[PDB]
């Protein structure tokens, strides 16, 4: 409880002393085709790298949340046994 | 056993404490990762106060 | 202007089929499709070879600049994930999960940490930021059903979800601080002044940027994942995913922070002295191979943060010159703990002794990775931190130099003593492989890459310091074009 | 005047080459009894 | 409504945030409080906007991308919370700390 | 004189251990990779005698095997080699050592691949210390010999194997870093970034920047030449070792502390030596004083050689620190005696454990009337530690002794006190010895011969390499002149540059 309003006490201490540069522009003519004209020439290769990013996090997701129902008694070969879908690195206690 | 013993007290001083420290420092990593989210947001309010004293 | 991410977009084609063949093929996709990821990051590798005759130029309308020091760190992360795939194509088709959904979370990695090199905005910087973290979170907890693995993504998801969203409060405020202004060299023309604001933004970016280099007060996740984490997944997040963290630190602390220098100076001295001493003495007292190559690798950022704050062009020439050679010893040692660990159960020391009769090639390779690790001579690490102490002591420093080396000492205890029980142990002192090594084959399905990058790495780690007279110069090319 | 210890040295070398590969065939006692065995010092 | 309150408000909720993170027990609760933190930032990022380059806005659209990465982090987190309670029986992160001495 | 030679008798026995993995024959025991390791190391040493009977040209200073390569041009690294008479004595005894350390080696049947491996890279490793006129590759050849070391001890040694190499590899890889910390703080002083060792002596350096360099330098060599407050690594790394291995660490490891001696603290660093050459020399004399007292109140056969090798060490220690052309000469003459005479004692402790199999000496008693020629030839080598004349463990000693109280650098009542003290180990050295020689083989009641010791013998080839040894112990012993025309045209100057300094 002391960290976070260690923290809130900080971020007030530098909000309130900071000089903001306040431009007094009048702004956002129907920032529809201004959010989207910046997709395209500013922030293109952000949005076309959040489409890599969602795929991978429908993959691992996905990946991660079912139920393997395709063979879920398969430990496929053994040299010294591994159980499936469960890293080799057994445990043990010394 | 005796300019030996010390400097194999240094030895038994600092191939301990290396050691020790080692077994010491161990239980800095406990688990429980809302730990490791204190020791994370206490250097980041021990960072500002190092650098802007 | 799309030319100077071939590299990257090289990989996402790669990325795509890899996926998409697994979808089609099914299964049977496994048995060709590492290979053509192989293929996929070697031609990425050879067209960042053309790319460094040119001089430099910066694309995507401000948003991406393909220097030298690109270059190189776009090299490494896919060097890394080229050895990643080469071990984890036996070690994750044992575990029984999906081969070509593996690499398709292995490559989004890649490119999200090749993109974080040449990164220079910051939404370019965050999004390939979270590129890089959201995949890694899903190939810790890959296997999915150990509790181990399991605990280990969630740990790394609650971190790193919480870094990531400390890292932006940080860029927001950049955002602010200047008038605008998301382009990291539009911010250094705003700001220079050294403000409260100005700290508070550095403190909060440097909170992310060393979650993923790993100094100490942000280290937490690092020894929790990696013995929980895929083995190979633990061999790319502490190389790839270690160098893009460290390309970031470049690219936000140089370019962003020009004015704001010794204080972040000040910050990594007091993040490599305390990671040279909580990452080799806390390796000292352990018995898993996996979690003491994890305090290694907290350590080994310790080393390379000495050439980090000496601001130098000769002390980011050692802080590069280090992490390549650290790439061929931490895929040459983590190969060797995968491929102990598929010919037996329960990699951890004491596990390993009486060896070197039975898997030599394994012998060979674990100590000469790992006797490089501790730095001795004539192998490669050794080369790298002797540069990174002669670029210590050529400004000031003599006291990260002092601790840079009594560190290295106390690291040479801990590789030794798995050097200790795997050549130096009689064969009546051995617990595992007392007749039970199975008699190391070299013709089933994944331990023949397994072996190419078992000998390509201690070629390049007991060749790479004798014979770094040509690294030497590929390196110091690429710290021109730093600020 | 003073002895030289390259004129003595390069005479005596090639004896002293000849003789350690002439040396190591005649031995006894590390082939028979051997209780040492493999090792050396245990 | 001026900047100062708005910027209040965000470190506010970034403040809320982190008690969430560290005092919460529940595993669910834990990335509830990392979307405070997301959108901490973007009371910021959207707070700048307005008042400092309104014309060509660009931390609205840096706002835009935060959204999509905290939407991808919580699917894939909340993937990682259903795959602790497939094995642990339990969503309690007081019973996660399985690698201590 | 256009061929590297150095060069090649550096880089020889390591390229040619990499031949020794696929040695074919494997017939139980390694034989022919035995063989294989003397022919690298016999014709290695060959060559070491090819370039000096023909191009050494000696009486002359500075090197004259001179390759200075380019190896990091970024850094400022050379692979500049080079032997003057400070180096090529060393050079000639590792090359001459280290053959008869792999004739030696032939019961080594426990891992002979991984053994003629190990000793010819600490071959090619040993001679890279004295011959490289560098600093980050004499840093690099250094601790060259660390793992070749740690995994020759820990593998073939005694009981406390483990703990004897791992005390040693910490006190040998936690002090060679005082040799990187003071080399490059020598390298970058001033505007200079030159890291040669002939350029780095003619550089002039502050009095109170030369007082940490030599503090640097002495922790750095007072571990591997064993000063004694930094000696401890020493009686437990050669208490269980083998006699292969002892030959290597007494008689050439020794000596390289002894060696960079000369080279780092007396030519480049002569204003500090002028101030840190009396406490050398009270730290020479307690050197003699305690390991004499020590080696005579321990059990141990091979701690008792390796506490005696502390005490011979000792008079270089003196002769260093004296400032006398006979001064510096008889201490690069105690490096070259106590090098052949370690060596053979070390092999005969060697051969007496193989076959006693005690190493405890109150087990022991009268094993010399069961092997008679093992016994004749411990006393003529343990009489030649005793600085009996007729050898060259005496005239070694002898130039210290004559040498230290002939100087003009000290005082009348300090010049007294030490050699009255230097001279209590003319005594000393047969108190422990002759009662060893005496409580081993002197004596009509033998062991229980039953558990241990049941055999007995003496080989031809455990008498060749004691005879080839004593060639040159006898030999120097009879004509030192054999060896001090390689040393005077470089002593010559070694002190004369340190007699610039010496009015403080």
């Amino acid at each position: 409880a002391v960290v976070s309003l260690g923290v809130f006490a900080l971020l007030t201490k530098m909000i309130l002393q900071t000089p903001w540069q306040l431009s007094s522009v009048p702004p956002t003519p129907d920032s529809i085709t201004t959010i989207g004209q910046h997709f395209f020439s500013d922030f293109l290769l952000p949005f076309e790298l959040a489409s890599v990013l969602l795929l991978m996090a429908l993959i691992g997701a996905v990946v991660l949340a079912r139920r393997e129902l395709v063979l879920e008694p398969e430990p496929i070969l053994g040299e010294e046994v591994v159980p499936p879908l469960e890293l080799p690195e057994r445990p043990r206690e010394p | 056993e005796v300019d030996y013993n010390v400097v194999d007290g240094v030895v038994n001083l600092t191939g301990f404490v290396t050691m020790v420290t080692g077994e010491g420092l161990k239980y800095l990593q406990n688990g429980r990762a809302q730990f490791y989210a204190l020791i994370v947001l206490l250097a980041v309010l021990g960072f500002v106060i190092f650098s802007v004293q | 202007n799309a030319g100077t991410i071939l590299p990257e977009t090289i990989l996402i084609v790669t990325l795509l089929v890899v996926l998409l063949a697994d979808l089609i093929q099914g299964r049977q996709a496994d048995r060709w499709t590492p290979y053509f990821a192989i293929v996929g990051l070697g031609g990425a590798i050879a067209t960042m070879i053309p790319l460094w005759t040119q001089p430099a130029t910066i694309s995507f309308f401000g948003s991406f600049i393909s220097d030298h020091l690109s270059l190189f760190f776009r090299g490494l992360i896919a060097l890394s994930a080229l050895g990643t795939i080469l071990m984890s194509i036996r070690y994750v088709e044992q575990t029984g999960s999906s081969l070509g959904e593996f690499m398709t979370i292995l490559l989004t990695a890649t490119v999200g940490g090749m993109f974080i090199a040449g990164a220079q905005e910051l939404v370019f910087i965050f999004v390939a930021l979270e590129t890089l973290s959201i995949a890694s979170y899903l190939l810790t907890g890959y296997t999915k059903r150990d509790s181990r693995s399991n605990e280990a993504a969630l740990k790394y998801l609650l971190i790193g979800a919480a870094s990531s969203a400390i890292f932006l409060y940080g860029s927001s405020l950049l955002y602010g601080l200047s008038g605008g202004h998301t382009q990291l060299p539009a911010i250094a023309q705003a700001l220079s002044s050294e403000s409260l604001g100005l700290v508070v933004a550095l403190v909060f970016v440097i909170a992310g940027i060393s979650f993923k280099i790993s100094a100490v007060p942000f280290h937490q996740w690092t020894p929790d994942v990696y013995e929980g984490a895929p083995t190979p997944v633990v061999a790319f997040l502490s190389v790839g995913s270690k160098a893009a963290g460290f390309a970031l630190a470049i690219r936000f602390l140089t370019l962003a922070f020009p004015s704001v220098t010794d204080q972040w100076q000040l910050i990594f001295t007091v993040l490599a002295i305390l990671s040279m001493i909580l990452g080799n003495v806390v390796a000292l007292a352990q018995t898993s191979m996996k979690r003491m190559l994890a305090y290694s690798s907290i350590g080994q950022a310790g080393f390379v943060m000495i050439g980090f704050v000496v601001g130098t062009e000769a002390g980011y020439a050692s802080m590069l010159f280090y992490l390549l050679v650290y790439l061929f010893m931490n895929l040459g040692a983590f190969t060797c703990v995968i491929l102990f660990s598929l010919r037996t159960g329960t990699d951890q020391i004491s596990e390993y002794a009486g060896l070197y009769q039975k898997d030599p090639l394994l012998t060979l390779g674990l100590s000469l990775c790992l006797l490089s690790l501790g730095g001795i001579p004539p192998l490669a690490g050794f080369f790298g931190k002797i540069y990174l102490f002669w670029a210590g002591w050529q400004a000031g420093a003599y006291g990260l130099v002092l601790l840079g080396l009594l560190t290295s000492v106390i690291s040479i205890y801990y590789y030794i003593r798995v050097v200790k029980m795997m050549v130096v142990k009689e064969p009546q002192e051995m617990s595992e492989a007392v007749r039970n090594y199975p008699e190391v084959s070299w013709s089933s399905f994944g331990l023949r890459p397994l072996q190419v990058g078992l000998v390509m790495t201690v070629i390049a780690t007991s060749l790479a310091g004798i014979l770094a007279n040509p690294l030497f110069n590929l390196v110091n090319t690429a710290v021109w074009d730093v600020p | 005047a003073v002895i030289s210890v390259k004129p003595i040295l390069l005479a005596m070398t090639p004896v002293f080459i000849l003789l350690c590969l002439f040396f190591g065939t005649r031995n006894g006692f590390y082939d028979t009894d051997q209780y040492h065995g493999n090792g050396s010092a245990h | 409504m001026q900047l100062t309150y708005v910027l209040i408000l965000a470190a506010l909720l970034f403040c809320i945030g982190i008690y969430g993170l560290v005092t919460s027990r529940n595993a669910v609760r834990v990335l509830m409080s990392i979307e405070l933190l997301l959108n901490a930032v973007n009371l910021n990022l959207i707070g700048f906007a307005n008042y400092l380059d309104g014309q060509q806005i660009k931390g609205q659209v840096f706002a835009v991308f935060v959204i999509t990465v905290a939407a991808a982090e919580a699917a894939v987190g909340l993937a990682i919370i259903l795959a602790i309670y497939r094995n642990r029986d339990t969503v309690d992160m007081e019973k996660f700390n399985l690698l201590k001495w | 004189s256009t061929f590297p030679w150095l060069t090649t008798i550096i880089l020889f026995p390591i390229v040619a251990a990499l031949a020794i993995p696929f040695i074919p024959d494997p017939t139980g025991k390694g034989r022919p990779i035995r063989w294989y390791a003397l022919a690298v190391g016999l014709i290695d040493f060959a060559l070491i005698v090819y370039a000096f009977t023909n191009f050494y040209d000696l009486n002359t200073p500075g090197m004259q095997l001179w390759e200075s390569y380019d190896w990091i041009p970024e850094i400022g690294l050379r692979w500049s080699v080079g032997a003057d008479g400070l180096s090529m004595p060393l050079i000639l005894l590792t090359g001459f050592i280290t053959t008869l350390a792999i004739l030696a080696a032939w019961p080594v049947t426990l891992k002979p691949r991984l053994f003629y491996f190990l000793m010819l890279a600490m071959y090619g490793g040993q001679i890279a210390v004295f011959a490289v006129q560098d600093m980050l590759v004499f840093f690099l050849a250094w601790e060259l010999e660390l793992i070749p070391v740690y995994l020759l001890l820990a593998i073939w040694g005694g009981h406390k194997r483990q703990y004897a190499a791992t005390k040693f590899i910490l006190y040998t890889a936690g002090s060679s870093l005082f040799i990187l910390v003071a080399g490059l703080a020598m390298a970058f002083y001033g505007d200079t970034v030159s890291f040669d060792m002939q350029t780095l002596a003619a550089k002039d350096y502050a009095l109170g920047f030369q007082l940490l360099v030599y503090a640097g330098f002495l922790v750095a060599y007072g571990v591997k030449l064993p000063i004694v407050p930094l000696h401890t690594w020493l009686p437990d790394a050669h208490g269980e070792a083998t006699a292969p291995v002892h030959m290597l660490l007494a008689g050439i490891l020794l000596k390289m502390g002894g060696y960079a001696l000369i080279r780092m603290n007396v030519d480049m660093l002569p204003a500090a030596h002028a101030k840190f050459a009396p406490v050398l020399v009270i730290l020479g004399v307690v050197n003699i004083i305690y390991a004499a007292l020590t080696s005579y109140a321990q059990r141990n056969l091979k701690r008792k050689i390796a506490y005696s090798s502390i005490s011979h060490i000792g008079f270089v220690l003196i002769g260093i620190a004296s400032f006398t052309n006979l001064g510096m000469s008889g201490a690069v003459l105690q490096m070259v005696s106590h090098g052949l005479i370690g060596a053979s004692l070390f092999f005969l402790v060697g051969a007496t454990y193989d076959r006693t199999h005690t190493l405890i000496l109150e087990e022991m008693g009268g094993v010399g009337q069961k092997m008679k020629k093992i016994f004749a030839m411990f006393t003529a080598c343990s009489l030649a530690s005793l600085a009996l004349p007729g050898m060259s463990g005496f005239v070694a000693e002898l130039m210290v002794f004559i040498g230290f109280a002939t100087s003009d650098a000290y005082s009348l009542p300090f010049r007294v006190i030490v050699v009255f003290l230097a001279a209590v180990g003319v005594i000393l050295t047969p108190i422990y010895l002759l009662s060893m020689l005496r409580e081993i083989f002197y004596g009509p009641e033998n062991k229980e011969l039953v558990e241990h010791e049941a055999l007995v013998d003496a080989e031809p080839r455990e008498v060749f390499i004691i005879a080839c040894l004593l060639v040159p112990i006898i030999g120097i012993g009879l004509y030192p002149k054999l060896l001090t025309q390689i040393y005077d045209a470089t002593t010559g100057q070694v002190i004369a540059r340190a007699r610039e300094v010496l009015p403080t």
